[PDB]
DNA sequence: TATAATGGGAGCTGTCACGGATGC
DNA sequence: GCATCCGTGAGTCCAGG
C-alpha cells in the first residue's frame, strides 16, 4: 500500500511473495509462535510460560516475555522479558521505608553487636541507634518522604506593596511557585501518558525543586 | 550530578529515525487512532476511555491513574474488566485492539525519538524567565501535541510540523510562568511589543523615548498615559532578601514597616475612645443609650433600622427616631460642657 | 545529613541513595524471577538503565544494510551470535532476525499451461512426467524441430528454455515448448508457414530448472 | 498548525581548621 | 591501620548608602 492509490502495488495473478534488499535487519531475542485461528492476547500484555496465546488454547507460551502480535506475518512474538518491579526515586524509597519491620532489624543488629570485628559492632550500634530512635519515638520511617509538602502562611513570606507602590516579596514565593509548576506539569504529563524518559526528568526536577 | 548532562545522556540513548522508521511510526499512530475510533463504533464505549485502556496496558501497571476528562476512575479492576470485554470480540474486531496497541507503542517510540529536537530548540530560549530544563519539558509537551496531530500523508518530515508546536509550547510557558505576578498572554505580548517599539525608537533617536514618542510609534488608540500605565502594570516585584551592603547584615525587608497590625498607640487610642464613649453614654437613660447602641452598632457589630429598634423597645418608629434625636441632643449638650470627646475627632 | 538517616535505615551508601533518588539507577522491590548475567535478581539490588531495559523490555539490535546488497539470511529465520547477517553485517546476539523495509518485492507468479514438442522416437526417454533438470531426450545428430501451423511467432523466453506461441489472427493456434539444449531459429513476431524450422535441437534436451 | 530543522554552557581560580564518614 | 574526602564554622553594636 502507499499514499495515493495509483501508486499501490496489486497482484495481477496468483503467486508467492519474496522480500529482497531490506533497509536494515533487526535481531531480536524472541520466540515465534504462528497462529491460524483467533488470538487471545494483544500487544502489550506480559505472559509467563504456561499462558494461553492463540487458537483457543493450543499454541502457548514457552519463555518469559512481552507480547507483540504481528498481524502481517500472522504470528505472535513473545520478547524475552520479566515483569520485574524496579523503581526510581523517593516513591521506591518510601516503599522500602514502609516495608521495614523495625523490631526484626533491632534483632538482626543486636545479634550483630556480638560480632568479633570492631567494625561490624560499630556500624550495628550506629544503625541500632536510628532504629531505636524511631521505636521509642512513635515516628514512621517513611515520614522522611514527603507526599504532602506544606505551605507556610502568607504573612510570614509576604507580597507587600512598599511606599512607592512597587512590590516586595519573599524568595520562598519563587521557590514554592517553582514547586507548583513542576508538580502541575508532572500531573499533566502523567494524565497525557507521556513516555518514560520525560516522566523521569520531570520527577528528578521536582525532587530538586523540593530540595 | 549535573541534571542537564544526565538528561542529554538519556536522550542520546534513543537513536534517531530513518525516513522509513519515522513514516512507519507516524502511520501506525494514525491507524491506531483510527482503530480506537472503530473500536468505539463497535463496542459503544467512550473513545477516550478506550484510548486510556490501550495506553494502560501498553505502558504497564507501573502507571494507571485517574484521568480528569474520564467519567470513570481508571484503576486496574476496571481496566481489566474493559480489556476483558475487549478480548471478547470477533477476529475482525479484536484486530482493531491489536491495531490500537501497536499505535500506542509507535507513539511512545516516536516521541522518545524526537526528544532531541526539543533540546536544540529550547537552547535558543534561555535567559527569558525559565530554567533550561523547564524549557525542555515545555518543548516536550509541544512534541506530544505534535505527535498526536501529525499527518504523514502530507509527505512532510516530522521535524517540520513538530518545531511549530514545540515553539508554541515554549512560548506559552515563558508567557505563563516567568512572572511572579502573572499577566495574561495577550497583555504580555502587548508589553513586549511596547518594549521592541521603544528599542527601535531609541536606536534611531540616539536616546531613550518619552511616553509621547512611544505613544506615537505604537499607533492610534495609544496615548502617553496608556504607555505609562502599561509600564506600571509590567513592574515586576523585587526580593525582600536583596542585600544593600557588602556585609550580609543588610537586607531590603529590614526597612519595610508593618502597616497592617495596629500600633500600641492606635489600640490604646481606640481603648480610650471606647471608655470615654461609655462614660458619655451612661449620662443617658438606658433606653436612649440602648437605642443609640443599636442604631449605630457598638453592640453586636451592626446598625439597625428604626422598625427594628421600635419592635424591640415596643415603640413607634417615629418615637424611637425621636428618642434617638433627644439622646443625640443630650449627648451634644454634655459634650459642649465637658469637652471630653473632642480630642478623639482627629 | 551524614550519616544519612534514610541511608542508614535501609543500608544504602550515600552514593547509592543519591543514584536511586536522583534517577540514575533502578532499585528492585520484587524481582519477579528476573535474571541478569546469570546471577538471579536479588531484591534491593541496584540496576543501571541498560541493565533494567534489558531485563524489562529485552535485548535487541538493528544493523543497517548498505544500498543494493541483499540479505544473506531470511526473514523470520533464527540466527546465532557471530553469524553474518549480510556480506558486511555480523550480528552480535542470538534469536530471530527480522526484515526492516524491503526495497524489492519479487512476486513469483504461478502458471499452469499446456505445450507441445515433436521428437524422433529413437531419442526420446519415455517418462510419465519430467522433473526439472531431468533428461527428456538424447539426439544422435542435430534435428530441426519444425512448425506444424501457419502463424505469427510469439517468442517468450525463460531463464533457460522457451515458449513459442503461433497465432494466425490474434487467436493463438499452437504452443510449442523448447527445452534446454534446443536453440530457437526464429525471431519474435516472425511469420512461419507449415514445416519450416523453428528450433535446432542437438545432443540431449533436458527440462529447465525453473 | 506542515520545506527541514534532532545532545548546553558555564566553570572562576589567594582562607583555615576541626571532626567525622568513606576508600587501599 | 592511615589518607581522604566531605561539610561546617569562623566577635559585638552603630551609622550610612
Ligand atoms: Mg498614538
Amino acid at each position: 500500500a502507499a499514499i495515493d492509490p495509483e501508486e499501490e502495488v496489486i497482484a495481477e495473478a496468483e503467486g508467492v511473495v519474496h522480500l529482497h534488499e531490506p533497509a536494515s535487519i533487526l535481531v531480536v531475542k524472541a520466540r515465534v509462535y504462528p497462529f491460524e485461528d483467533d488470538v487471545e492476547v494483544s500487544t502489550g500484555d506480559r505472559v509467563a510460560p504456561g499462558d494461553v496465546l492463540a487458537d483457543g488454547g493450543k499454541v502457548k507460551s514457552d519463555v518469559y516475555g512481552r507480547v507483540e502480535v504481528d498481524l502481517v506475518r500472522n504470528v505472535v512474538r513473545v520478547v524475552e522479558s520479566y515483569d520485574i518491579d524496579a523503581r526510581m526515586g523517593a516513591e521506591a524509597i518510601q516503599q522500602l521505608l514502609k516495608e521495614l519491620d523495625l523490631e526484626a532489624l533491632e534483632k538482626e543488629l543486636l545479634e550483630e553487636m556480638k560480632h568479633p570485628s570492631r567494625a561490624r559492632r560499630a556500624k550495628a550500634r550506629k544503625r541500632l541507634e536510628v532504629v531505636r530512635a524511631f521505636l521509642d519515638s512513635g515516628n514512621r520511617p517513611e515520614w522522611m518522604i514527603l507526599e504532602a509538602v506544606p505551605v507556610l502562611p502568607p504573612d510570614l513570606r509576604p507580597m507587600v506593596q512598599v511606599d512607592g507602590g512597587r512590590f516586595a516579596t519573599s524568595d520562598l514565593n519563587d521557590l514554592y511557585r517553582r514547586l507548583i509548576n513542576r508538580n502541575n506539569r508532572l500531573k499533566k504529563l502523567l494524565a497525557q501518558g507521556a513516555p518514560e524518559i520525560i516522566i523521569r526528568n520531570e520527577k528528578r526536577m521536582l525532587q530538586e525543586a523540593v530540595d | 550530578s549535573d541534571p542537564v548532562r544526565q538528561y542529554l545522556h538519556e536522550i542520546g540513548q534513543v537513536p534517531l529515525l530513518t525516513l522509513e522508521e519515522e513514516v512507519e511510526l507516524a502511520r501506525k499512530v494514525e491507524e491506531g487512532m483510527e482503530a480506537i475510533k472503530k473500536l468505539s463504533e463497535i463496542t459503544g464505549l467512550d473513545p477516550d476511555l478506550i484510548r486510556e485502556v490501550v495506553r494502560a496496558k501498553i505502558l504497564g501497571s507501573a502507571r494507571v491513574r485517574h484521568i480528569p476528562g474520564l467519567k470513570e476512575t481508571l484503576d486496574p479492576k476496571t481496566v481489566e474488566e474493559i480489556d476483558q470485554k475487549l478480548k471478547s470480540l470477533p477476529k475482525e474486531h479484536k484486530r482493531y485492539l491489536h491495531i490500537a496497541r501497536e499505535g500506542e507503542a509507535a507513539r511512545q517510540h516516536l516521541i522518545e525519538a524526537n526528544l532531541r529536537l526539543v533540546v536544540s530548540i529550547a537552547k535558543k530560549y534561555t535567559g527569558r524567565g525559565l530554567s533550561f530544563l523547564d524549557l525542555i519539558q515545555e518543548g516536550n509537551q509541544g512534541l506530544i501535541r505534535a505527535v498526536e496531530k501529525f499527518e504523514y500523508k502530507r509527505r512532510f518530515k516530522f521535524s517540520t510540523y513538530a518545531t511549530w508546536w514545540i515553539r508554541q509550547a515554549i512560548n506559552r510557558a515563558i508567557a505563563d510562568q516567568a512572572r511572579t505576578i502573572r499577566i495574561p498572554v495577550h497583555m504580555v505580548e502587548t508589553i513586549n511589543k511596547l518594549s521592541r517599539t521603544a528599542r527601535q525608537l531609541q536606536q534611531e533617536l540616539g536616546r531613550e523615548p518619552t511616553y509621547e514618542e512611544i505613544a506615537e510609534a505604537m499607533g492610534p488608540g495609544w496615548d502617553a498615559k496608556r504607555v505609562e500605565e502599561t509600564l506600571k502594570i509590567a513592574q515586576e516585584p523585587v526580593s525582600l532578601e536583596t542585600p544593600i551592603g557588602d556585609e550580609k547584615d543588610s537586607f531590603y525587608g529590614d526597612f519595610i514597616p508593618d502597616e497592617h497590625l495596629p500600633s500600641p498607640v492606635d489600640a490604646a487610642t481606640q481603648s480610650l475612645l471606647s471608655e470615654e464613649l461609655e462614660k458619655a453614654l451612661s449620662k443617658l437613660s438606658e433606653r436612649e443609650a440602648m437605642v443609640l447602641k443599636l442604631r449605630k452598632g457598638l453592640i453586636d457589630g451592626r446598625e439597625h433600622t428604626l422598625e427594628e429598634v421600635g419592635a424591640f423597645f415596643g415603640v413607634t418608629r417615629e418615637r424611637i427616631r425621636q428618642i434617638e434625636n433627644k439622646a443625640l441632643r443630650k449627648l451634644k449638650y454634655h459634650e459642649s460642657r465637658t469637652r471630653k470627646l473632642r480630642d478623639f475627632l482627629d | 545529613d551524614v550519616p544519612s538517616k534514610i541511608g542508614t535505615l535501609l543500608d544504602l551508601s550515600a552514593t547509592e541513595l543519591e543514584q536511586v533518588l536522583y534517577f540514575s539507577k533502578y532499585i528492585v522491590l520484587d524481582p519477579k524471577g528476573a535474571i541478569l548475567n546469570g546471577v538471579p535478581v536479588e531484591k534491593r539490588q541496584l540496576l543501571t538503565d541498560e541493565e533494567y531495559r534489558e531485563l524489562r523490555y529485552g535485548k535487541q539490535e538493528t544493523y543497517p544494510l548498505p544500498p543494493g546488497v541483499d540479505a544473506l539470511v531470511k526473514d523470520g529465520e533464527e540466527v546465532v551470535k557471530g553469524q553474518e547477517l549480510a556480506p558486511g553485517v555480523v550480528s552480535r546476539l542470538d534469536g530471530v532476525a527480522l526484515y526492516r523495509f524491503p526495497r524489492r518485492v519479487r512476486v513469483e507468479y504461478v502458471k499452469k499451461e499446456r505445450a507441445g514438442l515433436r521428437l524422433p522416437l529413437a531419442a526420446w526417454v519415455e517418462k510419465e512426467a519430467y522433473k526439472p533438470g531431468e533428461i527428456l531426450a538424447e539426439l544422435p545428430e542435430p534435428y530441426l524441430f519444425r512448425a506444424e501451423e501457419e502463424g505469427v511467432v510469439e517468442l517468450k523466453e525463460l531463464e533457460e528454455g522457451a515458449f513459442l506461441v503461433l497465432r494466425r489472427e490474434d487467436e493463438p493456434v499452437a504452443t510449442y515448448f523448447l527445452p534446454v539444449g534446443m536453440t530457437p531459429l526464429v525471431v519474435h513476431g516472425e511469420i512461419v508457414e507449415k514445416g519450416q524450422p523453428l528450433a535446432e535441437a542437438k545432443g540431449l534436451l533436458r527440462m529447465p530448472r525453473q
